[PDB]
RNA sequence: UUGUUAGGACCUAAACUCAAUAACGAAAGUAAUUCUAGUCAUUUAUAAUACACGACAGCUAAGACCCAAACUGGGAUUAGAUACCCCACUAUGCUUAGCCAUAAACCUAAAUAAUUAAUUAACAAAACUAUUUGCCAGAGAACUACUAGCCAUAGCUUAAAACUCAAAGGAC
């Protein structure tokens, strides 16, 4: 009789949703932009968002990775689909990122193994896990600042050029002291 | 460019070219049999395979030429080099025996080891962040780690000396006191360090 | 209050690894909602702005769960072509 | 006779007491420096004002107090010059009071030009005949172009429409000469229709008249004040005690722009947004305040007050401690 | 054969212990992280307290007193105090849910005590206070 | 003041998860637990000048008071800021009696019984027949003037004309 999901059955139809048996392009393992293109994406990376977090901090992947116990700053995959790019929180300690990187990545191949074997995603591409950028930056400046040595122990203002006006008022001082288209012309003979 | 994005730099090392076969690694060798159907670019005037052409000294003499007056800024160079050399052999021969041990009289060592004295770290890039202007620490290059060094040296020199006092006498005197860690070019680096400490939280803004 | 101390929402740190500890937690709090209902308590969300924000959460996850079966289903299909060049 | 506005805020934020040496850099009629020396007979004081009339005025009340006031003539650039040439005998000063606007004797004079209700000549300045060569009014209308013009008229009296009444200045200066202040306002009311001539009511919920932005702008031009203020400021910093309280009157927006921006770090040089994705919030500075505001919370006098003296109405008193 | 996250249940006999006390008996770390300031207190399991912090105590100020680097220079101060007093394992009750609830525990872990547990209390009301009005941007 | 209390009091106020549910009721509205009372048969549609109801805000008297909060005061911002942001605190939101009778009270869908083909103005929510009542007749003036009724008195329901315009309005 009344239906609260009625109010928002057709907005959210065509935001998160369109119609017809297509499939993208890019979705193969091998142009113009389109809306479907930005849902077919957007849904990926929250099921590989949901789904790769189901194997960093489980069992399957192996003992260290899950003892690793990565959690995940964003997941994001090329809108080409050639592969993804899986951003993973990175904690202060660099040298511990620079074993966890490693880590992560020698599994990377497994872990695509586990999504595709559980069927989750049918045709998930090849995974990379990255550093953002931003922290190892952050990461770099204070490495480099513990290493670096400090060594040992009016007129313009208001906006109006005023010498300037004084200038032009002293100077002043100093020389002081629709039709055509009608079937007339056819119905004339005018030819 | 009149050269073609198809065109090779050209490798002026001697012995590179003279070792034995088996003494290449096969990257190595791989590329030189890759180089025989590829376009070379031409030598520049000043590359040759000279045992005295060190590239630093060479960069930093074009770093003083002005108007493209290169025997002028060569000359300068060489004089500078002889006015070191001339003032470590007089403190030398003026020393004992085993202070002259420690003397350092080769102008080359003395010019590559005081430029790296005053290379800095961490620089500065100034941001415009909602109509203010703020410099956040960042990481410096190599490239422009060595640059801001003989930069800051061929503006001391140019600026702030005597009337009367000459390049290759200023530029000899800071060479040594940098090569000492005592120069006002080493103070500069103290001071862009320092900064960096004071601005440390700003490297958030960088967007780069 | 009137409960025991310590079971409620308690993690315990293995091989003094405080920082997986810490991560696990969160998840806790986050899958149990408790995370998204405190986020919310900051402020008073009117009873009419409730509702409407349920129902389009309820029908954006309807829609993405939908999403998510067609592409899966139409990825069988996706695989080397059998009649190259026809 | 006009009473010194919020002159008791400023007596009891300066506080004078004995053994303190005191400065005002705009003595005027001299009303809030009596205040200030009927507080306390043994305080020290220093006067100080761009009007030769003005200065008289603290000669003759000199004769009042011998040595506790000291008459000074000169502008705020001119200031610290004429209180270095006294000596160090300012020094330490414990307090400097910068009251601002025009002298009550000034604009009850007709004479002096700066009444468009009255009928005088257009002079409009504060400096009397100690500078005969110092620009008037009459000669700023009649000298600068629209562009010139209008900017006084836009930076200066903070004026709506800028562009229609310049334009009616230099046309009507053509006809004939601006020398009369009445002449200026009909010149300025005529830009617009005539119900546009006193229209414009005020916060005040009392109506005014259409060209008394055009004065305002030609007053402060004419005497710089506000680039002169820039100045008197920063030397009153210089020649304030460590722990000196400084009290200051701003009856508009521009002069308590420079106050209110000097007594906490920011500077008048900051650029202007101009209503367009204004950073109000983002959805720091080069230092930290160097000032004890003990009364940066400002206010305008008591509206059954306001009444008595309509002039100083916008009378904004902002009171700090040196750091 | 496995470690347990949950905690050893209260009023059974366990095989756990640490420095020869029970879980029971290790002192509490009390994290009230906030938006604006993230207080620390410890407390012995009688609750007698041992140490007290915060960004505000250590001397931040306005916007910096609520930062992460802010309570982790609080964490290590209070694990300071108490480290004096005679602590090395601390029970950790974070409530809030501020930037500096995890800085928090971070400063501890630096200070050189030894966290063996991390609960939560953040206030959860079951129906309870209306809260204040939303803020309009 | 603050933090902790496996300390005491309080029973004011509001009912997380469940709820990704779609139930009950004429509508309004109703979801912490328990118990008591309780919804039900008129063939069906069709009712006002009658009767009984009717969110929130508001009024009347006596209480309550954790938190929220018009107004108000204090602080910021701004050319100004009677605002948005910060802090404090009222009316008020609660109970018990009575009044008030208004909502974008909107599924913007009167009810009921059929049909799915011999049927695209557009958009929304596919089209369409029959029965009964209500309602509409260019826009503004106009949720207005006057009239009558009403516990309503700066109120509600009922509801015009002069005059002005050549459009107003809906969808794409
Ligand atoms: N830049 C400047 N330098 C010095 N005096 C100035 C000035 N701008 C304005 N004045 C003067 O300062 C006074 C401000 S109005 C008068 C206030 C004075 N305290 C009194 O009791 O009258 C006027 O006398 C005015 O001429
Ligand atoms: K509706
Ligand atoms: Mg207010
Ligand atoms: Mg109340
Ligand atoms: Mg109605
Ligand atoms: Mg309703
Ligand atoms: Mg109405
Ligand atoms: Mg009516
Ligand atoms: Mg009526």
């Amino acid at each position: 009789s009344k239906n609260l999901l009625k109010k928002f059955a057709s907005k959210t139809r065509k935001k998160f949703w369109y119609e017809g048996p297509s499939l993208g392009s890019h979705l193969t393992p091998r142009k113009k932009t389109r809306k479907e293109d930005s849902i077919r994406l957007r849904v990926l990376n929250g099921l590989l968002y949901k789904s790769l977090t189901e194997l960093l901090c489980t069992p399957q992947v192996s003992q260290e990775v899950y003892d690793l116990n990565v959690e995940l700053s964003k997941v994001s995959v090329t809108s080409d689909f050639s592969a993804c790019r899986v951003y993973w929180k990175t904690g202060v300690s660099a040298e511990q990122n620079k074993h966890t990187e490693s880590v992560l990545q020698r599994s990377a191949a497994y872990m695509r193994h586990l999504l595709i074997s559980q069927q989750t995603l049918r045709n998930v591409p090849p995974i990379v896990f990255v550093q953002d950028k931003r922290d190892l930056v952050l990461a770099e400046v204070d490495r480099l600042l513990a290493e670096a040595d400090f060594g040992p122990p009016h007129p313009n203002l208001c906006g109006i050029d005023h010498e300037a006006l004084n200038k032009q008022i002293m100077e002043y001082k100093r020389k002081k002291e629709h039709r055509d288209a009608s079937p007339r012309s056819f119905l004339l003979g005018e030819e | 460019s009149r050269y073609a994005p198809e065109f090779r730099e050209p490798l002026i090392d001697k012995e590179y070219y003279r070792k034995p076969v088996a003494e290449l690694t096969e990257e190595e060798k791989y590329d030189q049999e890759l180089k025989k159907t590829q376009f070379i670019k031409a030598a520049a005037a000043t590359e040759t395979s000279s045992v005295f052409a060190d590239p630093v000294i060479s960069k930093f003499t074009n770093m003083m030429m002005k108007g493209g007056n290169k025997v002028l800024a060569r000359s300068l160079m060489a004089q500078t080099l002889e006015a070191v050399k001339r003032k470590q052999f007089e403190k030398y021969r003026a020393a004992s025996a085993e202070e002259q041990a420690t003397i350092e009289r080769n102008p080359y060592r003395i010019f590559h080891e005081a430029l790296k004295n005053c290379e800095p770290v961490i620089g500065l890039v100034p941001i415009l962040k909602g109509g203010h202007f703020y410099q956040v620490p960042v990481p410096l290059a190599d490239r422009r780690r060595r640059f801001l060094a003989m930069k800051w040296m061929i503006t001391e020199c140019r600026e702030n000396k005597p009337r009367r006092t000459l390049m290759p006498e200023k530029l000899s005197h800071e060479l040594l006191e940098a090569f000492h860690n005592r120069g006002p070019v080493i103070k500069r680096k103290h001071n862009m360090h320092k900064m960096a400490e004071a601005n440390r939280a700003l490297a958030h803004y960088r967007w780069w | 209050a009137k409960h025991l101390k310590f079971i409620a929402r308690t993690v315990m740190v293995q091989e003094g690894n405080v920082e997986g500890a810490y991560r696990t937690l969160n998840r806790i709090l986050t899958t149990d909602g408790l995370t998204e209902v405190i986020s919310r308590r900051r402020y008073y969300e009117k009873p009419c702005r409730r509702r409407q924000r349920e129902s389009y959460e309820t029908c954006r996850r309807i829609y993405n769960m939908e999403m998510a079966r067609k592409i899966n289903f139409l990825m069988r299909k996706n695989r080397a072509d059998p009649w190259l060049g026809c | 006779l006009h009473i010194p506005v919020m002159v008791d805020q400023v007596v009891h934020c300066l506080a004078p007491q004995k053994g303190q040496v005191f400065l005002d850099m705009t003595f005027g009629s001299g009303g809030h420096t009596r205040a200030i020396l009927q507080k306390e007979p043994d305080v020290m004081v220093y006067a100080l004002d761009r009007d030769p009339v003005a200065y008289a005025i603290a000669e003759q009340l000199s004769r009042l107090y011998p040595t506790q006031i000291q008459a000074l003539l000169g502008q705020f650039s001119q200031a610290e010059a004429l209180l270095m040439k006294a000596g160090v005998q300012p020094g330490t000063i414990d307090g400097i009071l910068m009251d601002l606007g025009c002298s009550s004797m000034q604009l009850d004079a007709p004479e002096r030009g700066f009444s468009l209700r009255k009928d005088g000549p257009l002079d409009m300045r504060m400096d009397g005949d100690r500078y005969p060569d110092t620009p008037t009014a009459s000669d700023v209308v009649n000298a600068l172009d629209q562009q010139a013009l209008a900017s006084i008229l836009r930076a200066y009296g903070e004026e709506k429409h800028a562009k229609k009444i310049a334009s009616a200045i230099i046309q009507a200066r053509s006809t004939y000469p601006i020398s009369r202040t009445q002449q200026l306002a009909s010149i300025v009311a005529g830009a617009f229709p005539p119900s546009a001539v006193y229209a414009r009511k005020d916060l005040l919920q009392r109506s005014t008249h259409i060209a008394t932005k055009t004065f305002q702008a030609l007053r402060i031009f004419v005497n710089n004040e506000l680039n002169e203020l820039y100045a008197g400021l920063r030397t009153a910093e210089k020649f304030l005690k460590t722990g000196g309280r400084l009290v200051a009157l701003s009856f508009h927006s521009l002069e308590d722009r420079i106050v209110k921006r000097f007594l906490l770090g920011i500077s008048m040089t900051e650029r202007f947004n101009l209503s367009i994705r204004q950073k109000v919030k983002q959805t720091s500075v080069r230092a930290p305040l160097k000032w004890e505001l003990i009364h940066k919370k400002v206010l305008t006098p008591e509206d059954q007050d306001v009444q008595d003296n309509p002039r100083g109405r916008s009378a904004k008193l902002r009171a700090a401690i040196k750091l | 054969s496995r470690f347990s996250l949950y905690p050893p249940v209260p009023g059974q006999e366990s095989s756990l212990q640490w420095a020869g006390m029970k879980f029971e008996d290790v002192p509490i770390a009390h994290i009230k992280a906030t938006y604006n300031n993230t207080q620390i207190q410890v407390v012995s399991a009688t609750n007698a307290s041992l140490a007290r912090a915060s960004c505000g105590t250590e001397g931040f100020r306005n916007a910096k007193k609520g930062t992460g680097i802010a309570a982790q220079t609080a964490g290590i101060a209070a694990a300071a105090k108490a480290t004096g007093k005679g602590v090395t394992h601390i029970r950790v009750v974070v409530k809030g849910m501020g930037p500096g609830r995890w800085s928090a525990i971070k400063g501890l872990t630096m200070g050189g005590l030894e966290v063996i547990s991390i609960t939560d209390n953040t206030p959860v009301p079951h129906x309870g206070c209306r809260p204040r009005k939303a803020r309009r941007l």
